[PDB]
């Protein structure tokens, strides 16, 4: 079976590590424990072929910015994370973004927007704002809770059919 | 390129080479190395390999006793900083802040990378493998004071956050979006469980609540009950209770089968009774639930069931399809159970034996050291194998079932016990002579048995039903 | 085209027992094995001039499945009856793996060996003369076998088939 290498990036706090054990055991992590690099996966059926799913769940401190070209050589897909409570968390996406260019030298990478914790009412990074920047980037972008799971398996297969047109 | 501090004073600073470490022939794969070269590649500073962690902590016991992999990575977390070079020396002597570059580079490069990385090897190693401390609470203490101790404030967010976690497990939940489908109920009604039998259950739900069962128990099943083989020597109902109960459970509902099949002594409620078991065997099938096909198929394949020709001659040719297809998964070192295995879409329960015949193989036909220039390097291929079986076993613990307990069916299946007060052997020997019995070897001819079933014996049917 | 043999090993768990198919099967020149790929269990070779080829079912690690022993078992034409000479327990279990296989297999004659397997330098306890007379009492052959130095593993599978070839 053909195996995916996904990467999970974005700020500290967004729920890179909610959405990705959401995906995997159907549960919601409640605690913010930062992380440093974990791995996870996934043997599932997506439009009918079977896949092995690696995800690589990064650190979003900045402490850890030096480590961020490491995992990004691996990856084949990147699901780029904000949160729409949190309007700094959505402009550092374009930071992500570039350095993901850099270290792959290509513009054709495999990406999805992800705006996470949609469950809460406080919004305040708005649905056009992120769509638009979507459009500029090629990509698609949705919207998740890790606490519902609304979207979570839609943002990760649509990443997966991505990485298969690629 | 970054100089390194002095081997004399911090050991992880060795060159690689061929009597330390080896390579398998974008990271490298090692073969083998000492313990020293093993850690370093654990918390290296120019790449990312959480698998690596985890293959690591999985296994390293074998070759590294837990107190001593703690001072190891402690040892490695304590790196001497460089002192300031000529041009730092000749801003200093001139009243001016040195540039510091390469000892700035040094810290972002090297320090930062290498002290993440122990602290992840420390949060993985409390998060997944905390038996360790349970079973030496010296280690913990040690533990706890060195991440208590650390300062910094670049590393001041993950210590807080292992001290905290520490904490949890010390005094050591499903969301799904659509609903699980309605409890089926047949013959014995909610509550009635004194009525509760085979044929009398709904073969949907028996089906379901096996699986749900099946499931619990093996997710409970850890890598620490597998590795070093612990579940065949002398003390695995101390090293391997949880696979062992797996392991017992799907002996105890072969058992019953057969027993259920041979006590009908009466042709016709027998042929139904094996048309039932095939029933729930579909229903297995469905539910990816190979663990309990293979129990179907064991109790069909036993000596006192697989003679019974009067009985299978009458079972619907649709239903040998069934039982034949699910015969096959065994066949030619079970060829199409793996291949079957690795295209569905999960939940399911695997066959658990399988596992443990590639693991205990493994770990007996490879050596623990490989001897290269009269040193001893530490075979980490045979390690990286046996990870790679628990971490397919782990994958498959992940995904949890969509479906409703039913706490009184469960119940009666949990306190299954067909073999009673008998031994084994007393037992076995009873389910063949009643074969035996109600079958006689040829040419003596066939007997006739009294019926024994008071309620109907049409089955119900394995399709589900779904009112409004 | 070659005839193909299939033989089962059975006994006791926990004393060493897979020793045995791993040294027959392996390079016999570098411990290296894999049990994970297809090839790992069939193996060709020449048996008093005639060329066949064995296929090995050893399902060691899985004893505790015990109500699988009747389906493993059925799948074979010959047997290897291992028992560990410096365990006595597993030597007492070989009566009951012999009627457990000539009950599956229906016959009071099956093509078995019985093998005792020395897999540590712990004291022996199954002195060979015992082994010698039960194996006699049964009517088949007895070898001994090295789990570490490969002594006597040819042996054990090749006079396995030569009783089946003389059935
Ligand atoms: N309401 C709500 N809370 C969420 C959601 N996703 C995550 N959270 C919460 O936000 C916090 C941060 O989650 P986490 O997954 O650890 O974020 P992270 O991006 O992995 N952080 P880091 O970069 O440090 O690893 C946790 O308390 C988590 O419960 C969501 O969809 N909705
Ligand atoms: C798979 C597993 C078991 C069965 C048997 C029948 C086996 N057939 C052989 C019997 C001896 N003679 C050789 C044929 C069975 C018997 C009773 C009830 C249902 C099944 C078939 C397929
Ligand atoms: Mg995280």
């Amino acid at each position: 079976m053909t195996e995916y290498k996904l990467v999970v990036v974005g700020a500290g706090g967004v729920g890179k590590s909610a959405l990705t054990i959401q995906l995997i055991q159907n549960h919601f992590v409640d605690e913010y424990d930062p992380t440093i690099e974990d791995s996870y996966r996934k043997q599932v059926v997506i439009d009918g072929e079977t896949c092995l799913l690696d995800i690589l769940d990064t650190a979003g401190q900045e402490e850890y910015s030096a480590m961020r070209d490491q995992y990004m050589r691996t990856g084949e897909g990147f699901l780029c994370v904000f949160a729409i409570n949190n309007t700094k968390s959505f402009e550092d996406i374009h930071q992500y973004r570039e350095q993901i260019k850099r270290v792959k030298d290509s513009d054709d990478v495999p990406m999805v927007l992800v705006g996470n914790k949609c469950d809460l009412a406080a919004r305040t990074v708005e649905s056009r704002q992120a769509q638009d920047l979507a459009r500029s980037y090629g990509i698609p972008y949705i919207e998740t809770s890790a606490k519902t799971r609304q979207g979570v398996e839609d943002a990760f297969y649509t990443l997966v059919r991505e990485i298969r047109q690629h | 390129q970054m100089r390194l501090p002095s081997a004399d004073v911090y050991r992880f600073a060795e060159p690689d080479s061929e009597e330390n470490i080896i390579f398998e022939e974008g990271i490298p794969i090692i073969k083998a190395g000492t313990v020293i070269k093993l850690i370093e590649r654990l918390t290296y500073h120019m790449y990312a390999d959480p698998n690596f962690v985890r293959t690591f902590l999985t296994t390293y016991r074998s070759f590294c006793k837990p107190q001593e992999l703690l001072s190891l990575i402690i040892e490695r977390f304590e790196i001497p900083e460089p002192e300031p070079t000529e041009a730092d020396r000749i801003a200093i002597e001139n009243g001016d802040q040195p540039l510091s570059a390469e000892l700035k580079r040094f810290r972002k490069e090297y320090i930062q990378p290498v002290q993440l990385r122990v602290l992840n090897v420390c949060r993985h190693w409390v998060e997944h493998h905390f038996y360790d401390f349970e079973r030496d609470a010296y280690l913990l203490q040690r533990m706890e004071e060195f991440i208590g101790t650390v300062r910094g404030k670049a590393m001041k967010k993950w210590v807080e956050s292992i001290t905290k976690i520490i904490q949890r497990k010390k005094i050591a939940n499903i969301t799904f979006q659509s609903s699980p489908p309605t409890v089926e109920w047949h013959i014995s009604r909610p509550g009635h469980i004194e009525t509760f039998d085979l044929l009398t259950l709904h073969p949907i739900e028996i089906a379901r609540q096996l699986t749900l069962l099946e499931s619990d128990l093996y997710r409970a099943v850890q890598p620490s009950e597998l590795v070093g083989s612990v579940w065949t020597k002398e003390d695995k109902e101390i090293n391997s209770p949880n696979l062992l109960k797996m392991i017992r459970h799907t002996t105890n509902l072969t058992l019953w089968f057969e027993k259920c099949i041979v006590e009908t002594e009466n042709l016709e409620e027998r042929v139904a009774v094996v048309s039932r078991i095939i029933e729930i065997l579909q229903v297995f099938q469905e539910l990816n639930n190979f663990n309990g096909v293979l129990e179907v198929v064991s109790a069909m394949n036993s000596s006192p069931v697989y003679r019974l020709d009067h009985t299978f001659e009458q079972i619907p040719s649709r239903q040998k399809k069934i039982l034949e297809e699910a015969h096959e998964l065994s066949e030619d070192h079970y060829k199409k159970y793996l291949a079957k295995l690795r295209s569905i879409n999960p939940p399911c329960v695997p066959f658990f034996g399988i596992y443990l015949t590639n693991i205990l193989k493994t770990e007996e036909g490879n050596p623990e050291v490989l001897k290269r220039h009269g040193k001893e390097l530490i075979n980490f291929s045979k390690r990286r194998k046996v990870a790679e079986i628990t971490g397919e076993i782990q994958q498959y613990q992940n995904q949890p079932y969509c479906l409703r307990v039913e706490s009184d069916i469960k119940r009666f299946f949990e306190n299954l016990n067909p073999m009673g007060n008998s031994m084994e052997k007393e037992f076995t020997d009873y389910l063949f002579n009643k074969s035996l019995e109600i079958e006689p070897r040829n040419p003596k001819p066939l007997p006739r048995f009294p019926k024994k079933y008071s309620y109907p014996l049409k089955s119900p049917g394995v399709r589900p039903s779904n009112p409004r």
